[PDB]
């Protein structure tokens, strides 16, 4: 989970349904509600900060070269798909489908629309496939994806010649492994439990808030 | 050169801090919320809370206790409720700081006390070393980092055939300036001639893809010949 | 001089096609700013300069120089 | 959430942007590379190990 629904509830409209008599009594309690309104603002602006920190970690928007010649690896699943209206990759949409008033309760919009977020994850993903870790350090440096993986092996202590000798076998093991990810997400919704749990708690929180209105 | 780049780099930090306070926003923010919270606390004292007067003594005066008790009781519930909110805000806000302090401890233990290979944990870019500086109710780090600046395009190859045996670089990668093949270290252009010392042989040419023909100079043989 | 957004009704700010770095956040992807003769402009956010990488299967970029940059982190 | 957000923030920087030698910080097994994918009010990582 990264962010939650940015909600703001008005002081008076909830407490007093537009009664001046009820309003005047509320002024006796002083500055209670204005800190409530202010506290909920503090949460709200914070969430737009969360999504900044998770995603806005790349200073430029890289895009992959047109031709997907990656030494045998197959990122067609995770890379953006132009045909779909929102510039989203195939695996992203399996996520957006799996995951699913008027008393002063307003739901503020997030600052980063789901389109723009998809550009960062396209940028970060495009960066990883052509420049490895370099774009994090500084200017992104092109490097053939065969070698970058050979670097990565050399990171975990397996010498390089293991990869170049077994490039073909690794590619299929990587391509097939992506394949199983789709099916696990496409068929089983238990995976997305955590995000679904965030949404349910908030919607359940508001409903309890509204239900409290109609009690003596 | 590096000394000059380091000395000037410290110099700019003064100027950015000297003129603009936008950097110090985060510490100043903590002061405001706490200071602002107290203003709300004392402000609630003047509020009536649905009693005849907000001043407690004026209730002690202006009427005898048996009735005045009812007015005071209304005052207490209002005031007591104000603390419940104010304290509960602090605990939650105090938890935020304590989470930030633990991050500072980890950042201090892992950035200044030693080099950290965690990417972007100690400053943008490759990390060298860190300096702590105390600040009001906070800590300020100067992360000294290494950032690779100027790059060139070179044609590269995964491996080199010499006599039908594939050669892989012990460290660094093979780069060609267009006519000659070199092995250079990963993060700096320091081209140097291919030798059996730079390269460890493995397997056979055919399996590797993209391997390129070239020659691998051997230090020993000229020594033997001479 | 009214402009309609998903955030709400925005009055007194002039829409522009050009995108810039987010300056004052309105939400749903629009940020407002003071710019040139100066006035208030509301624009779609710019997520950063577009930069495709000259990738290929046999081309590598090696840095030939470095800059020691010192940054500030405040907690 | 903020604690979860930073954990993603750290995991984004130290796992996507670079290979990380921390064990099980990036999925079981020796870590090679990770991919980010957006999701409703969250982020989903693929950890290639
Ligand atoms: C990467 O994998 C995808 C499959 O996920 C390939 O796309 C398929 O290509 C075949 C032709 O070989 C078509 O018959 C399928 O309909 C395609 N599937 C989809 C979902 O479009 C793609 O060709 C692979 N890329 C490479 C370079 O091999
Ligand atoms: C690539 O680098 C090699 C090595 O420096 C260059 O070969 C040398 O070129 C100089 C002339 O600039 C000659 O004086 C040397 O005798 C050459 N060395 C050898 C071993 O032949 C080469 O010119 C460079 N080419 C390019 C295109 O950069
Ligand atoms: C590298 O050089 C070798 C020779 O040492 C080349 O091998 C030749 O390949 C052709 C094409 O199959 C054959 O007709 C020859 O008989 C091979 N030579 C020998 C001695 O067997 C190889 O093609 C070269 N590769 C590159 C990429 O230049
Ligand atoms: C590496 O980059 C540094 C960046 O400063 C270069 O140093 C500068 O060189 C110029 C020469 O034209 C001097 O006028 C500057 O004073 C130098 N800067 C500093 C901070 O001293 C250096 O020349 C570059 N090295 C190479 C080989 O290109
Ligand atoms: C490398 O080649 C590409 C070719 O498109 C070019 O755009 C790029 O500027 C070159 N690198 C440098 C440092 O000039
Ligand atoms: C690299 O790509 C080119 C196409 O631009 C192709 O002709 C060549 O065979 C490829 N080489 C390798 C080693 O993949
Ligand atoms: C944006 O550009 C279009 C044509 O490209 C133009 O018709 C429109 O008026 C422009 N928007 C503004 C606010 O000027």
């Amino acid at each position: 989970p990264v962010s939650m629904t940015k909600t703001s509830v008005d002081c008076t409209m909830y407490i007093c349904g537009d009664s001046t008599e009820c309003s005047n009594l509320l002024l006796q309690y002083g500055s209670f509600c204005t800190q409530l309104n202010r506290a909920l603002t503090g949460i709200a602006v914070e969430q737009d900060k969360n999504t900044q920190e998770v995603f806005a970690q790349v200073k430029q928007i890289y895009k992959t070269p047109p031709i997907k010649d990656f030494g045998g690896f197959n990122f067609s699943q995770i890379l953006p798909d132009p045909s779909k209206p929102s510039k989203r990759s195939f695996i992203e949409d399996l996520l957006f489908n799996k995951v699913t008033k008027f008393n002063g309760l307003t739901v503020l919009p997030p600052l980063l629309t789901d389109e723009m977020i998809a550009q960062y994850t396209s940028a970060l993903l495009a960066g990883t496939i052509t420049s490895g870790w370099t774009f994090g350090a500084g200017a992104a440096l092109q490097i053939p994806f065969a070698m970058q993986m050979a670097y990565r092996f050399n990171g975990i202590g397996v010498t390089q010649n293991v990869l170049y000798e077994n490039q073909k076998l690794i590619a299929n093991q990587f391509n097939s492994a992506i394949g199983k990810i789709q099916d696990s997400l496409s068929s089983t919704a238990s995976a997305l439990g955590k995000l679904q749990d965030v949404v349910n708690q908030n919607a359940q929180a508001l409903n309890t808030l509204v239900k409290q209105l109609s009690s003596n | 050169l590096i000394a000059n780049q380091f000395n000037s780099a410290i110099g700019k930090i003064q100027d950015s801090l000297s003129s603009t306070a936008s950097a110090l926003g985060k510490l100043q923010d903590v002061v405001n919320q706490n200071a602002q919270a107290l203003n709300t606390l004392v402000k609630q004292l003047s509020s009536n809370f649905g009693a005849i007067s907000s001043v407690l003594n004026d209730i002690l005066s202006r009427l005898d206790p048996p009735e005045a008790e009812v007015q005071i009781d209304r005052l207490i519930t209002g005031r007591l409720q104000s603390l419940q909110t104010y304290v509960t805000q602090q605990l939650i806000r105090a938890a935020e700081i304590r989470a930030s302090a633990n991050l500072a401890a980890t950042k201090m233990s892992e950035c200044v006390l030693g080099q950290s290979k965690r990417v972007d944990f100690c400053g943008k870019g490759y990390h060298l070393m860190s300096f702590p500086q105390s600040a009001p109710h906070g800590v300020v780090f100067l992360h000294v980092t290494y950032v690779p600046a100027q790059e060139k395009n070179f044609t590269t190859a995964p491996a080199i055939c010499h006599d039908g045996k594939a050669h892989f670089p012990r460290e660094g990668v093979f780069v060609s300036n267009g006519t000659h093949w070199f092995v250079t270290q990963r993060n700096f252009y320091e081209p140097q001639i291919i030798t059996t010392d730079n390269t460890f042989v493995s397997g056979n040419c055919d399996v590797v893809i993209g391997i390129v023909n070239n020659t691998v100079y051997d230090p020993l043989q000229p020594e033997l010949d001479s | 001089n009214v402009f309609q957004t998903r955030a709400g009704c925005l009055i007194g700010a002039e829409h522009v096609n050009n995108s810039y770095e987010c300056d004052i956040p309105i939400g749903a992807g629009i940020c407002a700013s003071y710019q040139t003769s100066q006035s208030i402009i509301a624009y779609t956010m710019s997520l950063g300069a577009e930069n495709s990488v000259a990738y290929s299967n046999n081309s590598i970029a090696i840095p030939t120089n470095f800059t020691i940059s010192v940054t500030t982190e405040i907690l």
